[PDB]
DNA sequence: CTGGCACTGGCCG
DNA sequence: GCCAGTGCCAG
């Protein structure tokens, strides 16, 4: 086993140099650093390693520091160079799946204040290294006189740059062995530095192998990107800010600006007592100041007028001209109230809420302040719109890459429940389909907007989703209690109707509005009362569902005993410890884990048995992963046949996910073929 | 003796009166338009032959202060002839607001 | 329930 | 530039 790390002139898009390397070999307990010179060499030493059968352990090596190498074999040495995914692991991903319960800076990418809880330390410090150097090498540059320039630190290799290289191994390696020392993973009568890869993956947790295959897959994902239509987002946004200026007219029409307090310094006191009067606007008292000039003359001696508008001592209020802004919840506040309107419910802060809901039960007198109401809850959506694909820091039209394809980043066990998170831009949040400008958006982003790289015909789309894995999930829990009745129902009959009549519900539609809230620990707005009826209707549900009850109490007894624990986490299906945040919402941490653990190894199956199957991944081959959203997963297929084939593995796969984990609801999915995610939907 | 102005009637017993118009832009929130406010009373009686005193709440009237980039508060508008002939914006105390009536009318 | 991120508005150098 | 406060989009 080694453990590496390596030091280029930018991040993996457009990455041109290596700079150096370091190499910690556990069987000669010796670094080694390898300058510029010394790539070649850096790059036989891996490899021996690889033909040794051994292990490389790298820290987020799966997306950047194995792909890099590759990238840069090619460039600078014009060599093949490609670390198969069995040899490798990744410290960051180790750090992720043991400590889930805590966030990361995600290497630096996000601010270290920003984030609640505590850091792993051997992680934060890797994650702020790039940082660090920045600083040393700033300083250093401001000591000699010279300016600095953006990021001319990753320019060119120097000694301090190797001195963080050996730096990066030794933490890197802290860390391994920190992770490797957690028994629940590790079994201790196992020396895993001391063992070949095949020994590492069979003998760890089944866990380590799954989250080592998924980031694997998902950087390749990530590299894919998912090609979108930049000229049809542009119309878009021309559409959207031509409705937001007419917007704008109209509301600034109706509701005029005013002036507002601004620039005050001084606390005004009352004249007759003194006493200071707080609640007041802060005014300022002019120091100089007349009505006439200080003279000069024999006439005035015994006079020029100061045409300056302040007089000394005499005090004023400082004051701004405001328009109304209808993205402000102060503005919209403050207008309505003065229409008549009296707020029901504030926030804890005092401010009252200006929400869509609370906004559609304003009622005014005068009716065109009543019509703008729905002026301003349009105005809200279409800024929505517009920041998230043209305006935003994180917009989709600043991510758009050169090749026409934006690439998302994805933290593959992002969440405490073993779920990915999505950022950068997050394509976990495009508008769907059924919500205003969603068919537009959701068809900007398809295969049909990459063109083949030799024939210049464009992709076709293959949208793949497990069928209602959520309450498949619950059917499968309730089993040991209900010998399968649940799930019997879900496949055969309704199982909505069915939770209908167990929960006295009026509409079939009111059913599957409670069962999936009812997951999420959660309450009348169903029916229409509200924290009265309510209870009622758990009671009446869980009374006509006692396999539901008996899951709950069976979790219940296993985490809680009085909040004092008595294990504060649950077994997720691959052995992982899954932390629980709060007992009530144990049983959707149970849910949430097992759906999100089954889609992992899914996606994971699926490439897989496309590959054996003979098809390359990527765009120079014969599909790409575009897309994972949680429970479905989008595909770039070059040809119809191979979208087939892709919807028809894709089945083969979940079936053989339900089967490896023994579960007791038999598993689906449901796939489309189309241009984009609109019709893939 | 005091006009109470309105957006809509501003251009008329302003701008398009005879005599001098002292206007005063103000707020209810303001503490020394509050200070002011008495001043005012006593000024319209006493300048009652050769001044008219006038006052615009920008509140119950937002177009018009902007009109005359007002910023801030009690802002004194010396009008004469449909145009703005002297300015000073404070709390003035009744002296200081005489010797600015006298030497400006 | 788990997440990302856009805007406004206050404080700051 | 940041930190909160609020709200909404996805699953
Ligand atoms: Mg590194």
């Amino acid at each position: 086993m080694i453990v590496s790390d390596i030091e280029a002139n930018a991040l993996l898009e457009s990455v041109t140099k290596f700079h150096c390397g370091v190499i910690y070999d556990y069987s000669t307990a010796e670094y080694v650093s390898y300058r510029p010179s010394d790539f070649g060499a850096y790059l036989d030493a891996l490899e021996a390693e690889v033909a040794r059968g051994g292990l490389i352990v790298f820290h987020n090596g799966h997306k950047y520091d194995v792909p890099a190498l590759t990238k840069l074999a090619k460039l600078q040495l014009n060599r093949e160079f490609h670390l198969p995914r069995e040899n490798c692991i990744d410290t960051l991903v180790l750090s992720r799946l043991i400590h889930s319960n805590l966030k990361d800076t995600d290497m630096g990418l996000l601010r270290s204040g920003k984030l609640p809880g505590a850091l792993e330390a051997w992680g934060y410090r890797l994650g702020e290294m790039k940082g660090e150097y920045k600083d040393d090498f700033k300083r250093m540059l401001e000591e000699q006189g010279e300016e600095y320039v953006d990021g001319m630190e990753w320019w060119n290799f120097n000694e301090e740059m190797m001195d963080y290289n050996v730096q990066d191994v030794v933490v890197t390696k802290a860390l391994l062995e920190k992770l490797l020392s957690d028994k629940h993973y590790f079994p201790p009568e196992i020396d895993f530095t001391d063992v070949g890869y095949t020994t590492f993956w069979s003998e760890s947790l089944e866990a380590v192998d799954i989250e080592h295959r998924a980031a694997w897959l998902l950087a390749k994902q990530e590299r894919n990107g998912f090609p979108f239509d930049t000229k049809a987002i542009e119309e878009l946004y021309v559409e959207l800010a031509a409705r937001r200026s007419e917007l704008l007219r109209k509301l600034t029409e109706t509701f005029g600006s005013w002036y507002q307090p601004k620039g005050g310094t001084e606390m005004f006191c009352h004249p007759r007592t003194g006493k200071p009067l707080p609640k007041y606007p802060r005014i300022k008292t002019p120091k100089v100041g007349g009505i006439f000039k200080k003279p000069k003359a024999q006439r005035e001696g015994r006079c020029e007028l100061d045409t300056r508008e302040y007089v000394a001592g005499a005090p004023y209020t400082p004051v701004e001209h405001v328009v109304f802004n209808p993205s402000s919840r102060d503005h919209i506040q403050k207008k309505l109230q003065e229409a008549g309107w009296v707020p029901t419910k504030y926030t804890d802060k005092g401010a009252p809420v200006v929400d869509d809901e609370v906004l559609e039960g304003v009622r005014v007198d005068d009716p065109e302040k009543q019509a703008a109401i729905d002026l301003i809850k349009e105005y809200l959506m279409i800024q929505k719109r517009i920041g998230q694909s043209a305006e935003g820091d994180k917009a989709w039209l600043r991510y758009v890459a050169e090749d026409g394809k934006i690439h998302g980043s994805v933290n593959p066990n992002g969440a405490v429940t073993g779920r990915a998170t999505h950022a950068f831009p997050n394509l976990a949040q495009i508008p769907g389909v059924r919500s205003p400008y969603g068919e537009q958006c959701r068809a900007a982003f398809g295969a049909e907007h990459h063109l083949d790289g030799i024939t210049g015909k464009p992709w076709v789309q293959a949208g793949i989703d497990a069928s209602g894995l959520e309450l498949r999930c619950l059917a499968h829990f309730m089993a040991r209690f209900d010998n399968g009745e649940y799930a019997h129902e879900i496949l055969n009959g309704d199982i909505h109707t069915k939770n209908q009549i167990a929960a006295e519900l009026p509409t079939r539609d009111n059913a599957k509005t409670f069962i999936y809230g009812f997951l999420y620990g959660a309450i009348g707005q169903i029916v229409g009362a509200g924290k009265e009826r309510g209870k009622e209707l758990k009671k009446k549900f869980l009374e006509n569902t006692p396999a539901i009850a008996a899951l709950r109490e069976s979790i219940q007894q296993t985490l809680v005993e009085s909040v004092k624990w008595k294990r504060r986490w649950i077994k997720g299906l691959d052995g992982r410890k899954v932390h629980v945040r709060s007992p009530h919402a144990a049983l959707n941490t149970l849910l949430q884990s097992a759906g999100a653990l089954i889609c992992k190894l899914w996606i994971i199956k699926t490439e897989e048995m496309l590959v054996e199957k003979g098809l390359k991944h990527g765009w120079d081959g014969d599909f790409a992963y575009m897309a994972w959203v949680h429970d479905e997963i989008q595909v770039g297929c070059r040809t119809e046949e191979i979208a087939q084939v892709v919807i028809e593995t894709a089945q083969e796969a979940m079936r053989w996910v339900g089967d490896h984990w023994n579960f007791r609801c038999l598993l689906d999915t449901e796939g489309k073929m189309g241009p984009n995610w609109a019709i893939c939907h | 003796k005091i006009i109470h102005l309105t957006d809509d009637s501003f251009d008329t017993d302003v701008l398009k009166a005879d005599g001098a118009i002292l206007v005063d832009f103000w707020a209810e929130w303001c503490g020394p338009c509050k200070m002011i406010a008495p001043i005012l009373d006593e000024i319209a009686d006493e300048y009652q032959g050769k001044l008219t005193v006038a006052k615009l709440n920008i509140d119950q009237n937002p177009g018009t202060a902007p009109k005359y980039g007002i910023r801030g508060i009690p802002t004194l508008l010396l009008f004469k002839n449909g145009e703005v002939a002297a300015t000073k914006v404070g709390a003035l105390s009744k002296g200081q607001l005489k010797e600015f009536l006298d030497a400006n009318l």
